[PDB]
């Protein structure tokens, strides 16, 4: 399971004798493709191809078997409808939290509920697939990467919301912030130009800086598919 | 002595008295229940 | 699509002319579109 | 189970005789491992060693058995991806309720959501692992200790949010808090209106309590070594 749910599975079948060996009975085939015209169709799994061949061991010489291969393929509609569409409709709300204003009082509801819906989808995708630890599917890698993006947005959202609610009497803050953070913004392409309204314009710069570099990696890492 | 027949019948009853070693349900069930049970009286301290 | 529309609406509610710039065309269309929908 | 799920189990397999004993038949071994020639590989578990011993009781002298031991190592990827990465990504938000300012009214949402997410992960590692009380695994011990740390944070956060919203109409004001909480500041490396002075005391008592959480969170995770 790497290309879930579009994969091409392979399941074999060995027919071997049980109490005898190579110098007593000898299994010969009759037809290279096994018979398929009594088949009722299967609904989900369509059959692509189905050969069969004889194996014999050149250094053992007490070993004959006939192995069949089944090369089956998913029909991908139902798992797309139930686990790719609500996954994408949840994970497009990762970048949304920086376009809130900070004054609404509703940042933490959005980013906390997006993280809990993402980890519920990670556990249900991990209940479908087997616990073979050799490989991960591509859904699990993508969901774990967008979950670490969402908790990075948690940390920079609480730093933005601490930067917003300051005051002239408590926070002084020095020249550096005025010199950098009123010069940074037209290289960030705003259009703008007395301390209590100064601090909210510090806060509406930095999330607009962080909306640029979080729509950066969301189109950079999603061509990590290719 | 049973209901059908008029003879009496012997039998041997074994009794098994077993305790439960309690640390697993202590560390996984009454610690979070008793830990969120001290949050019930707290909302009156919070200003309205 | 309703959550994307209401985060845009909640962004456009809390603006102010100290930190923003009013559109040079938004007055005509929005004071045109209030009596098309029977509102003042 | 103590190093779940990076563990290394040890599973026994005994063989005796059923009717006979040592004064009629006598079991003996051939070779000192089991044959692994037709072992197909398994997926989840992976073998390391398969020794075989013959035991015998010298106080009874009518008892043989041949016991095999299987020493198995678990491939650790699957339970890492489902259980260690969301646990560390949730317990990295425990000490972040303090840096959040008290005006916005969002401390209770963050701290209550962290406490309920840690309780849900504690019940999942309850339902997987076997219910013996001979030992306790290190993930459940660490989640119980950070749960105790989060509910201590919710009691001190509601006390900080009570002391932020006072006023001279209500509270009398006592000069003891002036002599403590204007001497406190260069021991916490700060710099800096009767109603607004109560907003300054609640911006001190959390940043005292931020400094004793980073004292603790790099003492507990150091203590797992
Ligand atoms: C790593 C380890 O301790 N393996 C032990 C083995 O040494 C011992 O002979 C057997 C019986 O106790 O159980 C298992
Ligand atoms: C299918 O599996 C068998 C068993 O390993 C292998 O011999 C065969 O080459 C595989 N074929 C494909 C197309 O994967």
């Amino acid at each position: 399971v790497k290309h879930f749910p579009f994969d091409q599975q392979n399941c074999t079948m060995k027919f071997r004798s049980w109490t005898y060996d190579r110098t007593e009975i000898d299994l010969v085939l009759k037809s290279e493709v096994a018979s398929l015209d009594d088949f009722t169709p299967s609904g989900e799994w369509d059959i692509v191809a189905l050969p069969g061949r004889r194996n014999e061991n050149p250094d053992d010489s007490t070993y004959v078997d006939i192995t069949y291969d089944f090369i089956i393929r998913r029909k991908p509609l139902f798992y797309t409808i139930n686990l790719i569409i609500p996954c994408v409709l949840i994970t497009s709300l990762a970048i949304l939290v920086f376009y809130l204003p900070s004054d609404c009082g509703e940042k933490m509801t959005l980013c906390i509920s997006v993280l809990l819906a993402l980890t519920v989808f990670l556990l249900l995708i991990s209940k479908i697939v087997p616990p073979t630890s050799l490989d991960v599917p591509l859904v699990g890698k993508y969901l774990m990467f967008t979950m670490v993006l969402v908790t990075f947005s948690i940390v920079t959202s609480v730093c933005v919301l601490n930067v917003h609610h300051r005051s002239p009497t408590t926070h002084t803050m020095a020249p550096w912030v005025k010199v950098v953070f009123l010069e940074k913004l037209p290289a960030l392409l705003f259009m703008q130009q007395s301390v209590s309204e100064d601090w909210k314009y510090v806060a509406m710069v930095i999330d607009r800086l962080f909306l640029w570099i979080f729509v950066f990696v969301c189109v950079f890492g999603t061509i990590g598919m290719f | 002595k049973y209901e059908c027949c008029a003879e009496i019948y012997p039998d041997i009853t074994y009794a098994f008295v077993i305790r439960r070693l309690p640390l697993f349900y202590t560390i996984n069930l009454i610690i979070p229940c008793l830990l969120i049970s001290c949050l019930t009286v707290l909302v009156f301290y919070l200003p309205s | 699509l309703s959550i994307v529309i209401t985060v845009f609406v909640l962004n456009v509610h809390h603006r102010s002319p100290r930190t923003h710039t009013m559109p040079t065309w938004v007055r005509r269309v929005f004071l045109d579109i209030v009596p098309r929908l029977l509102l003042m």
